[PDB]
């Protein structure tokens, strides 16, 4: 839940308090995350994405997804991973949708994102190494 | 038969086509990259993006046609142009002409890697990077030209492509955001460009960046910016497949973790300090602490998903990122004291913290009052701001012991006597010629390739000359040809010409001499 | 020293008149070497002219590349070193120096003597990248094998530095 | 709500706007708003293409143009320059000279691609719906369709990955565009060849538009051995970049390639009742015309007359057409064989339609680019050493 | 200044963003956000086609399917309404249920042919650069391109005009939309003619762009007397506007129309070595499909299985059929005698090809349009019909 | 460039809500009363197509028909 | 000069005053105009052909051009003509700009308007009329 916030943990801290939690020697090694950064560029169509799929099915499949308004853009982070169907989204916005249409407004993606069909999908798991790519 | 047919209507979509890509490379004893190089990428590598040259266009033109939709419809007819706090219309002549040559360079980088591949999918992933930078570039340019139509002070915008030779600051920016993209390693380019740079650092430079934008009233720079990285989520994937490319040869358990540990101080050397100065002293509306920016972005979410998951194939956690986290609080408030100290050879006007800056900068950074504040004030009370004054701070520095050094290796400006972050002055005499290097692992890639790192400093071309006549002769002047493009203040009056820098009577001292 | 303008000055105003007087293409050749041995890498004999050299020898490369043209036979061109070497035994030559070399040190020394001695328009352009590219990915194998393993105090020693300051 | 702050518009924020309007003063302070003002124009007035493009490129002023000074910060181990002097025997006053003379930055030149990529797929539609592939003579569909036109995008292929050290190489932001924006388009030209393959496979069942046959004859048949070698030496045997883009473009593209495309595959489609196979060639050759305007900016227009390396310049120019135009007529020697497999139609695939096929190729070459380089060139004598393969 | 007042706009001026800010709800007031959401939808969820398009036409109940009351409030003297049930002979139980199956609206439409536009300028560019005319048959060129293919060019303008009366009198959006778009493309058609015929007098001088000869072959020669009186009979002989589009899409179009731009102008454009016409017949074709879509739907999918009406309608279809299928065999006989003035190629312009190609024609028109309204053809019959004027 | 300006800034600006109460409901009547305005002259325009006898006019009138589409759609 | 502000002659009054010159008998009848109006829609291209065209050279020839802010367009009034050649916007924009494309944030003509080759021009004149139209 709370530990994918923008600001979770050491972010809180103000001050002395924060300045002691980063240089913690404990933090002077990266942690392995299992979590996804996603970006989306704000946008008419991206807007009813973020409501309709992202913040319905989207986090009714993964409980862990926090979305963040940034003004300019939406930061969306997750545990696993995050899927976005382009043939959903396109039935929701009653027009053509490819996943190249789609990426129009990703803006980022920490992880591994890959399209697959009309599929695109950022995941924690090492493509290519762990699991290997496919065609259609 | 001639009669007979199926017409039902079909056509070939773009992943159809690229199911056949793998398939166009072909077998010849001379098919093998022109580039020196210590991996050998793998044969069978595939791409993440399936992309073809048809599909690449139609989806960059629609991103295309509404970034110029928004710009030159909507936000010309709002006035967007001119409701930009004037510090952060002044940020972005560095921040988007600077990061252009990144840019520009990535061009050539990309079809570097290009050339390195075997797998004719990596080569695509490639080559779409390649047409990307292309239109980053142009993205880039088009920002600082449209500022130069609709911006109350278009100098700077207007001709950064040249005025920005005159500055130390820009020749930080070409070693990381340039030389360091294309030259050395194919492998180690790309851990520079796509893995760090582009995976990492683009994030806070070009996604990150746009909140602060909005905050002070941008809404041009969003526009592009954000369309921008859309290209570069696809050249992070470029970076983690060259990776997935050299992850069987046992080459990469020899040298990856160097190259990339290279890479990763190479570039946070010079954008953890630059963009901590630009975001925190270049906005009158901050977001949150740089730091905490850093720590999110750098720290957390680039070294956990990306470092830190590659664990289980031989990547280690970068040996010199406890040094740069003593960069991500510190070293951006020393690049300041050099960047204000040194205003005149910028090409941008800047502004001191006022007293609000000034307790936001306490609050976030304990101690910053003491050390650096107190410096600012002081500048302020001795004429920092007023042309009349004779005052430059370089020479104050000067005058208090607090000499400036170029770290042959990174560009980057030293005051050891006052820096908070990382780093510790070593003078060495070699054939003759003395070299100021900064810290621990610049030192080290010195001393193993000094052939690589031979660029000349500021000091070393302006010698003995005296500042209004290096700002002249790189044309830092406006178009009456006697006012600087840069100026100490963000007002519309009492603007320093040519005969106020002269004035002070600043020339360019050897900083080495006394060694 | 007192720097004159970056553009525009009396030393490349010296040099090239200098380089006006070159007439044939052996006389630009040992010129050009003799430059490049005197001016260019860190073990350059001089850096009494460093924020101008790189300029000096472009416009040094110019003369000798239009002598070549107008002198020599254009088969010439594509296969011969102006040194009268062929370029393809130059090539191999100095690829077995480089595999042949011990320390990173003796290693260094041959890649950067190759450029000082071969650069165009003394070597032919593709002759000259393809056997630069080959000493690269060697001298890159044994600098970067075992990167950390000697500490700074030993590789001031090894580099031979004359150590002027380290702050405390 | 969220756990970080939710950040006030500076546009629209009253407090926020309120402030910014204080500091920004009620005045300009400077009126010159060209962006990029001091760049020398081409044109009667400063382009938006150069404006964009001209010096993105930051050469010091050792690489002739730059505005730049200082070695690079950076160089590779042993000293070879982020650029340099040394990637190539062409000299010139100024590297920032070529112009396309279309003008392409990067939004033209995907929005014209963009408009092809669209259009193709409504034709396609719509010729399937016609079924008008049912009037395609089934022997040259599946033996010269198929299997030769199908193995020449192998030749466009590495015609386009000769780039990729001209794209890390050349020494201008001008050249790059052009040199990216042509191998984009010899790329896409493999691709869009792959395309129609694979339309036909879904309109004739047992149409096989797997790669391999094609990919086999380019690589075994001997049609295809003198076109095979040439790209293989353009693509690896050199990396002078400027070499790459004269031999690449202007000699053998210019040669093989415009007769193979436009004399064999799309000529003789309109001598057997092709009407899918033109849509394609129409693409390629229209990126040929685009391509050849900019190339014969930068070689003819430019680095032949260069005022002080003109003569030095064609010089190179003429040593490299002599080998690769001699490589490019052993090429179409090996190929025109394959009017051995094609029904003899009169002034087409006899030997007077292929002498006087060969008689434009040569011809036109001659116009285009021999005769501006002060290249030398029996058009006849070319004929007859092609034909001696017939 | 200037004498009026310079409005602060209430988004960016911190005064009046103030205000509004003040007045605005902090919550919605209603949660229904999809736009017309009562539209029944053809398809899995409603399209932005459907909903910027379905039920702008602001019908009354006692015109079948609109959702307004009470007559109109001014018609025409003597009391013809604004729109009518006396438009049209065909029922249906909704006027709004056509659906181009394309889901055009104006942005896609417009968007597609600006496409099509600046891409064919690119084309002709690149054609006339490659010098590809030079391969022309002069005689094809001269006699059979610029005449007659320049004649059809009228058979085009007047199948486009009309549609002026549909465009005023049919009963619905879609219909409406459908019915413009069919008329534009049409008109198109003509100018793309007339443009080739000007872009092959730049590059042949002598050759005559004027469209005084076509006219004259239009209006006089008795290879198009037939095509002629059915344009003119579609056209200005009735005002059924369900009538003129099933006559002239789906029958006059559909077989003569198919036949001459597809089975003469561009498969011989594919035997006499004319590599310019079939980029143009690839757009008039891929018109025609797309057309022939909406079309379909509204006739045959719709209108003739309408649930109360469809056998009342096929009474009408049929009988019109019937009518306009004898005109355009008319049309076909009168115009086979162009054979006699073409080169007879095998399986082409000799019988057996000719026979085939109308083998081809009225098969497709059975199976696209005949068999679905249960009109009974025998497609032989058809076929020697025609060749009785070869 | 209009669609860009709609779909892109104005939404990423949230533009729609920003509109004084008054004029986004006077907007309801404005832009739908005239969509019946831009919808009718479809066919008040294809009937002075059908008017007009030369062909420039009738290209005039014709220009209008698909303006009118655009319109209606617009609104 | 003034006498094609927008705010010109009774537009100046208020109240009592604006109503009696508005109920005024002889402004019960329309009045002959010599004027053309001309509205442009704001954009980066008109911005720069209003300041740099109409402004400049445009004022220059007529000197009777009144150009008014109206926040969305600008409000143009001027007597007899006014010309806007698109070859010399495209060379001021640097851009290929046809008179098609001047169209684009051409919003309005009080007057004659028509294209002639690269020429936009709005007049007075009554074309068609007392002057024939033409082709190129
Ligand atoms: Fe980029
Ligand atoms: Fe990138
Ligand atoms: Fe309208």
């Amino acid at each position: 839940s709370a530990h994918n916030a923008y600001n979770a943990g050491i972010m809180q801290k103000t001050g002395k308090a924060f300045a002691d939690e980063f240089f913690a020697e404990e933090n002077q090694v990266v942690h392995e995350s299992n979590a996804v950064v996603l970006v989306l560029m704000k946008s008419d169509e991206i807007d009813a994405i973020i409501e309709d799929i992202v913040l319905k099915g989207g986090k009714a499949k993964n409980p862990s997804i926090v979305v963040e308004d940034k003004a300019g853009f939406w930061w969306i982070k997750a545990d696993g991973a995050i899927e976005i169907d382009a043939a959903e989204a396109g039935e929701l916005l009653g027009k053509p949708f490819s996943v190249y249409d789609l990426l129009i407004n990703v803006s980022s993606t920490v992880g591994r994102a890959y399209t697959l069909g009309t599929k695109f999908t950022i995941t924690s798991e090492l493509m290519g190494l762990d699991r290997a790519l496919t065609d259609i | 038969d001639a009669l007979k047919v199926n017409r039902a209507p079909v056509g070939v979509e773009p992943q159809e086509v690229h199911k056949w890509l793998q398939s166009f490379n072909w077998d010849f004893k001379e098919n093998r990259t022109k580039y020196p190089t210590k991996y050998h990428m793998a044969n069978e590598t595939k791409e993440q993006f399936k992309v073809i040259a048809k599909e690449y266009a139609r989806m960059e033109a629609a991103k295309d046609e509404r970034q110029f939709g928004t710009l030159l419809d909507g936000l010309t007819r709002l006035g967007a142009g001119n409701k930009v706090h004037p510090r952060w219309g002044e940020t972005m002549k560095v921040i988007s002409n600077f990061l252009e040559v990144g840019e520009y360079n990535a061009i050539a980088a990309s079809a570097m890697l290009w050339d390195s591949a075997t797998a004719a999918e990596q080569k695509n992933g490639y080559l779409a990077q390649v047409l990307d930078e292309i239109r980053h570039t142009h993205q880039c340019a088009f920002i600082n030209h449209y500022y130069s139509k609709h911006y109350h002070d278009p100098a700077g915008h207007n001709d950064a492509r040249r005025t920005r030779a005159i500055g130390p600051l820009w020749k930080g920016m070409k070693r990381v955001f340039a030389d360091g993209f294309i030259s050395g390693d194919a492998v180690e380019c790309s851990v520079n460009l796509q893995l760090v740079g582009e995976a990492c650092f683009t994030n806070p430079l070009i996604v990150a960046v746009t909140e602060w934008a909005s905050a002070n009233g941008d809404e041009i720079t969003p526009t592009v910016f954000l369309s921008v990285e859309t290209d570069e989520l696809r050249h992070m994937a470029n970076g983690y497949q060259t990776v997935v490319s050299i992850a069987n040869d046992p080459a990469s358990a020899k040298f990856l973790n160097t190259d990339l540990n290279n890479a990763f101080w190479t570039q946070q050397k010079y954008f953890t300090p630059v963009l901590g100065y630009l975001f925190e002293y270049g906005s009158k509306f901050k977001v949150e602490p740089w730091v905490k920016t850093w720590n999110r972005w750098v720290y957390e979410d680039w070294g956990g998903i990306w470092i830190g998951r590659l664990g289980k194939y031989g990547v280690e956690s970068p040996a010199s990122l406890r040094d740069a986290k003593r960069d991500a609080y510190w070293a951006h408030h020393d690049l300041a004291l050099a960047a204000y100290a040194m205003w005149p050879l910028g090409f941008a006007r800047l502004a001191l913290p006022d007293e609000e800056d000034q307790a936001w900068f306490e609050a976030n950074y304990p101690g910053w009052a003491d050390h650096y504040g107190k410096i600012f004030n002081e500048w302020k009370k001795l004429g920092y701001e007023d042309p009349k004054s004779g005052f430059i701070p370089y020479q104050w520095l000067l005058a208090n012991g607090h000499d400036v050094y170029i770290d042959r290796v990174s560009q980057v400006p030293f005051i050891p006597s006052l820096a908070k972050g990382t780093g510790s002055l070593r003078v060495h005499e070699f054939n003759g010629k003395k070299h100021s290097l900064t810290d621990d692992w610049g030192e080290r890639q010195w001393l193993i390739e000094p052939e690589r790192y031979e660029c000349h400093n500021v000091f070393e071309q302006y010698e003995g000359r005296e500042l209004s006549e290096v700002i002249a002769e790189g044309h830092g002047v406006r178009s009456d040809g006697k006012t600087l493009i840069a100026q100490p203040h963000t007002r519309g009056d009492n603007l320093w010409t040519l005969e106020d820098i002269k004035r002070a009577g600043c020339v360019f001292p050897d900083p080495l001499a006394k060694f | 020293a007192k720097r004159e303008p970056i553009h525009d000055n009396s030393i490349r105003t010296e040099w090239e008149a200098k380089i006006a007087k070159l007439t044939s293409v052996d006389q630009a050749t040992k010129f050009i070497q003799d430059f490049r041995l005197a001016y260019t890498s860190p073990f350059r004999k001089s850096y009494d002219i460093d924020v101008d050299y790189q300029y000096i020898e472009r416009k040094i490369e110019e003369k000798l590349s239009v002598l070549k043209t107008e002198k020599l036979p254009v088969a010439d061109l594509i296969t011969k070193a102006t040194t009268g070497e062929d370029a393809a035994a130059v090539e191999a030559t100095w690829i077995a120096k480089i595999k042949a070399a011990k320390s990173k040190y003796e290693a260094e020394r041959i890649h950067i003597e190759f450029r000082q001695l071969y650069k165009p328009p003394v070597l032919p352009v593709n002759v000259f990248l393809r056997t630069d590219a080959a000493l690269g990915t060697v001298l890159m194998e044994i600098r970067n094998t075992d990167y950390y393993g000697t500490p700074l105090e030993g590789l001031r020693k090894e580099r031979g530095v004359k150590v002027l300051h380290l702050q405390a | 709500p969220q756990s970080s702050q939710v950040t006030k518009r500076g546009l629209t924020d009253p407090e926020r706007a309120a402030i910014i309007a204080a500091a920004v003063p009620d005045h300009a302070l400077d009126t010159q708003r060209k962006y990029h003002y001091f760049i020398q124009p081409r044109w009667k007035r400063l382009s938006e293409y150069e404006q964009l493009s001209c010096y993105a490129q930051p050469n010091p002023d050792w690489i002739a143009g730059g505005l730049d000074w200082g070695d690079w910060t950076q160089k590779f181990h042993g000293g070879r320059p982020s650029w340099g002097n040394e990637s190539t025997e062409l000299r010139t006053t100024d590297w920032y000279r070529h112009r396309d003379p279309a003008r392409r930055w990067h939004h033209p030149y995907v929005k014209d691609k963009s408009e092809e990529a669209r259009y193709t797929q409504r034709f396609l539609a719509a010729y399937s719906s016609e079924g008008s592939i049912r009037t395609i003579d089934p022997y040259w569909r599946d033996e010269i369709l198929n299997k030769y036109f199908g193995a020449l995008l192998y030749s466009e292929y590495g015609l386009f990955n000769a780039h990729s050290s001209v794209g890390r190489d050349c020494l201008s932001d001008t050249i790059r565009q052009t040199a990216v924006f042509a191998a984009l388009d010899k790329v896409d030209n493999a691709q869009m060849i792959q395309m129609e393959r694979l339309f036909i496979a879904k309109l004739v069942p047992g149409f096989d538009a797997s790669t391999d046959v094609p990919k086999k004859i380019w690589t075994t048949d001997p049609i295809y051995s003198g076109a095979r070698a040439t790209v293989q030496e353009i693509w690896q045997g050199v990396q002078d970049w400027n070499e790459i883009l004269w031999a690449g473009h202007a000699v053998y593209d210019a040669t093989f390639g415009q007769f193979a495309r436009r004399e064999f595959f799309q000529r003789l489609a309109t001598v057997y009742g092709d009407t899918l196979t033109p849509f394609f060639t129409a693409q390629s050759q229209t990126y040929f015309q685009t391509t050849r305007g900019a190339i014969d900016d930068l070689f003819v227009y430019c680095l032949a007359n260069d005022s002080e390396f003109g003569a030095h310049n064609r010089t190179f120019l003429n040593a490299w057409t002599e080998h690769y135009l001699a490589s490019s007529v052993a090429a179409l020697k090996d190929f025109v064989g394959l009017y051995a497999k094609v029904e003899k139609v009169a002034g087409a695939t006899d030997r007077a339609g292929v002498s006087e096929a060969l008689q434009r190729v040569f011809g036109d070459w001659k116009i285009d680019y021999a005769d501006k380089i002060g290249f030398r060139v029996d058009v006849d004598q070319k004929v007859d050493a092609v034909l001696a393969g017939y």
